[PDB]
């Protein structure tokens, strides 16, 4: 069961299949297995196709709609913070001052 | 403009990193012109050049950092039962209660070969064999599984089946780890410090 | 008029501010005392201070107060604590060797070029490392044989 | 550039190449290819025996 | 005409793959021009290099 | 505070007389006996009490 | 006896390295190579057939020494 | 004043008794185990209570060595101490035949009376104590661990385990607070008990010089 990722197959920390292997059967076992990985890994990726394209970076209308309204929000709440400031008293947070 | 605020958030990670390059290379240079002298005896003995002594032990225990499998830990004693149970399941042998876990278990480690390894070590494979002692218990008590064998629905005993052969297994592989899990004399300890503290 | 309101009335001269930090624990929100200052003897010295659980960044002045084991143990938990402020761990065998290196002569020794003298005998490593020309004629003077260890 | 530095704890050695990486995934993770060229300059002396 | 896609794994890290056709009719083709100058000078003493 | 002599414009010191407390410049026989009370606050900035952090 | 039983890798790297230059020096062969023309292939068949005549003397810091033979040691 | 200042004294008195059963001398359960209420049944203020003759501490035997061993604890009364009282109290151990002494100043001692110290008589051991350290117990702090002076024997079974000379050990100041506070000499030994990260403990051994 599961998906093999840089957390399974990485080189980031324990818990890898070739770091089990290497601990449990030897080093040879863990070459041999990495060298198959890296021989089959790339045949299947190019048989299989993989690409990038404008397309899979376009916004949506929802993200745009979403956008625009958490920019408005956002502007307004500094607005209001901007004018409490400089026009009365603004709730100072502790170990610091106003600004 | 927010443009050229991301060129200057660009050139400031630039700048950051060409002093990090040479101070770190300095540091390094540092570290490793004192630390290269240390190396790890045969007597277990960290010593210097001189022959003074530096540790009576390295890191309090001994072991190797390269073979660290835990979080500055030895072993991983989960991991290593599971791979014990996957590895050598045996059909044939009933289960194992607690009684039965913890008298075989005191049986096997009071041998010779167990004699010289570290006392940690040994008192915590045996809160481990403890703890999943106690596992075990509290599910046959809650599914009414009696240590006689002679349970109907026998898939119970499949909830936490170990036997014998796989509990002599897990802690000849507990020791065999810890055994060569150990410095090696001869080893610049110093110099591996200096790098692994310098990178 | 300039420097008498300059005086002190009250406090260590040497601390220079001292913040009430508060841990936020669901059990219990409990208060502790972050100061600022390079003087833990009177630090730990004051009233209502437990002193026995109190720590600092400074190994010079852990190593003066509470003895050469309490700097290595300082030293061994500020690198620890240095080093996974940044996300990157070290095996604690590591830190453990530098500080035991740090702290083998009974006093904390640094890894400049005073310290490494003062740790090290040999010239040849001496002189190739820092003050190539004062350690060599140094050793001539001395006339002090160096080994090949 | 001193004796001790440049010339004591780091030296120049000969039998020694610098070239440019590619990469290579069917060759194994302890094996490295060598080009035709610069393997007919970096010699091994071998000793002639039965 | 570049297309955006792993092929063979040999574009693991920043690696590109090139036609070798493309390569034969031309593209990526290239010259370079080096100098070799000599100088033949008179001495002091009437005599010249020849 | 700062005084200044109205002769030569020279800064004015206190000393005492042979009556009473007096300003006086070093340059010139100039002298300002002092009547009533003379005083110059400062007013320093009182530290605040700090609020507890964390 | 006291030392641990098991071959450091640094034992075998010299250990190696000494019978490859043996070998390479026409010393006698003992695991009766079948086409092997690197020393250091035959060195690791010895090692490997626990064959290898040199008996290693770990030294104390202090000057004791004792010897472990090649067969004796534990390999991995 | 005359609250804080009795805290102080209290709990100098408590830290210079465990002090001294840490160092073998022969204290009763009640003066280790000593409240605040007690000491102000003693004393309760600050000019009832009397610092050079008051606090001054004689029984200290050392009843697992020898009783016939006296030690005292001196608490000079003004902050700075000079020669005269270092002579005054020199003196009196003379006639009362002591050659340990400690010194609990309560400021500070001038160059000349430390120098004068260091240099009294081999006979006479003197160690010099401030208040302000005293105030706290360096031995249960969390960050010092666990020390304990080897005999003789115990240094020499070290030696023949490890096959190593009195030099070759790590090396400890004199002057470290832990040192002064178990006045160690030149050549004795300390195991220190390290507490590890898990059940067990890192035993090591330190050589006075
Ligand atoms: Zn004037």
């Amino acid at each position: 069961s599961g998906s093999m990722d840089k957390g399974t197959l990485g080189s980031g920390s324990k818990n890898n299949i070739f770091y089990i292997l290497l601990r449990d059967w030897g080093q040879n076992e863990a070459a041999d297995a990495m060298s198959r990985l890296a021989r089959l890994a790339p045949v299947y990726l190019s048989n299989r196709g993989f690409s990038i394209g404008i397309g899979d970076v376009t916004p949506g209308q929802g993200l745009l709609k979403a956008k625009y309204e958490l920019l408005n929000a956002g502007y307004k709440k500094c607005d209001e913070y901007i004018e409490a400031l400089n026009t009365g008293k603004l709730q100072q947070q502790p170990g610091c001052t106003a600004e | 403009t927010e443009f050229f605020f991301h060129t200057m958030a660009g050139r400031e990670g630039l700048v950051d990193t060409a002093v990090k390059t040479a101070e770190t290379g300095y540091m390094q240079r540092r570290l490793v012109k004192s630390l290269e002298d240390l190396c790890s005896q045969y007597d277990l003995t960290v010593r210097s050049s001189t022959g003074d002594i530096i540790q009576f032990i390295y890191g309090g225990d001994g072991l190797d950092p390269a073979a660290m499998e835990g979080k500055d830990e030895p072993l991983e004693f989960k991991r290593v039962l599971d791979n014990i149970k996957a590895v050598f399941p045996c059909p044939s042998e009933p289960a194992l209660s607690k009684n039965e876990l913890i008298l075989t278990t005191e049986s096997i480690m009071k041998k010779s070969e167990f004699l010289c390894c570290q006392d940690s070590f040994l008192q915590e494979i045996k809160k481990f064999i403890k703890g999943v002692s106690e596992k075990i218990k509290k599910t046959r008590d809650k599914y009414g599984i009696n240590d006689n064998g002679t349970t109907e629905p026998r898939v119970l005993y499949q909830l936490d089946r170990i036997t014998p052969t796989q509990v002599e297994k897990f802690l000849e592989t507990c020791r065999d780890k810890y055994m060569r899990a150990q410095m090696e004399p001869g080893s610049a300890v110093g110099a591996l410090c200096a790098q692994s503290i310098g990178e | 008029k300039e420097d008498l309101p300059k005086v002190v009335v009250q406090g260590i001269p040497e601390v220079s501010r001292a913040v009430i930090h508060i841990d936020e624990q669901s059990g219990k929100e409990k208060y502790k005392l972050l100061v600022e200052g390079d003087n833990l003897r009177a630090v730990m010295a004051t009233h209502g201070v437990k002193g026995t659980r109190t720590t600092s960044n400074n190994t010079y002045e852990v190593e003066k107060t509470l003895g050469i084991e309490a700097a290595r143990t300082t030293i061994i938990n500020e690198i620890q604590y240095t080093m996974v402020n940044h996300g990157m761990s070290i095996d604690r065998r590591h830190v453990m060797l530098l500080s035991d290196l740090m702290t083998y002569k009974g006093e904390v020794l640094g890894i400049t070029r005073f310290g490494l003298a003062k740790m090290k005998e040999s010239v040849l490593m001496l002189a190739s490392f820092e003050k190539t020309a004062d350690h060599l004629f140094d050793a001539a003077y001395f006339g002090q044989k160096d080994s090949v260890c | 550039q001193g004796r001790f530095r440049g010339n004591l704890s780091g030296k120049r050695v000969d039998f020694s190449g610098r070239t440019v990486i590619s990469p290579d995934p069917n060759l194994r993770i302890d094996e490295v290819a060598v080009p035709v060229h610069v393997a007919k300059i970096l010699t091994f002396p071998e000793k002639v025996n039965k | 005409t570049v297309a955006v896609m792993s092929y063979s794994g040999y574009d693991i890290e920043d690696a590109l793959v090139l036609n070798k056709a493309s390569l034969d009719r031309g593209f990526g083709r290239c010259l370079v021009y080096k100098n070799a100058k000599c100088t033949l000078k008179r001495y002091t003493n009437q005599t010249f290099d020849k | 505070m700062l005084l200044f002599c109205p002769g030569c414009g020279n800064g004015l010191i206190v000393e005492e007389g042979q009556r009473c407390h007096r300003f006086a410049c070093n340059t010139c026989p100039y002298v300002h006996n002092i009547t009533r009370k003379v005083t110059n606050r400062k007013y320093p900035k009182l530290k605040e009490v700090d609020d507890v952090l964390g | 006896r006291i030392t641990t039983p098991y071959m450091t890798k640094y034992e075998r790297a010299r250990v190696l390295g000494t019978r490859a230059l043996q070998i390479a020096m026409c010393a006698p062969v003992m695991v009766e190579l079948e086409g092997e023309t690197d020393p250091l292939l035959i060195a690791m068949k010895e090692l490997k057939a626990r064959k290898i005549p040199i008996i290693i003397r770990r030294y104390l810091p202090d000057g004791s020494y004792e010897d472990w033979g090649v067969d004796e040691l534990i390999i991995t | 004043d005359d609250e804080e200042e009795t805290y102080r004294l209290w709990k100098i008195r408590k830290t210079i008794m465990q002090l001294c059963h840490d160092r073998g001398y022969l204290v009763t359960q009640d003066e280790l185990d000593q409240t605040l209420e007690e000491f102000k049944a003693q004393s309760g203020d600050k000019p009832s209570e009397g610092r050079p003759r008051r606090t001054d501490l004689t029984v200290l035997v050392a009843h697992n060595d020898d009783p016939t061993d006296q030690m005292f604890v001196f608490f000079p009364e003004e902050p700075k101490v000079g020669i005269k009282t270092i002579k005054v109290y020199c003196q009196r151990m003379q006639e009362e035949n002591i050659t340990r002494a400690l010194i609990v100043v309560q400021q500070g001692m001038t160059p000349s009376a430390k120098q004068s110290l260091v240099d009294m008589a081999p006979k006479y051991i003197l160690e010099q104590f401030l208040q302000q350290e005293l105030l706290i117990n360096i031995t249960e702090h969390e960050l010092v661990p666990e020390h304990v002076v080897m005999t003789k024997e115990e240094v020499t079974e070290l030696l023949a385990r490890y096959k190593l000379r009195e030099n070759q050990l790590p090396r400890i100041q004199a002057g470290d607070p832990v040192a002064r506070y178990f006045g160690i000499k030149r050549g004795q030994v300390v195991k220190i008990i390290r507490p590890s990260e898990t059940a067990g403990r890192y035993i090591t051994y330190r050589l006075v010089q």
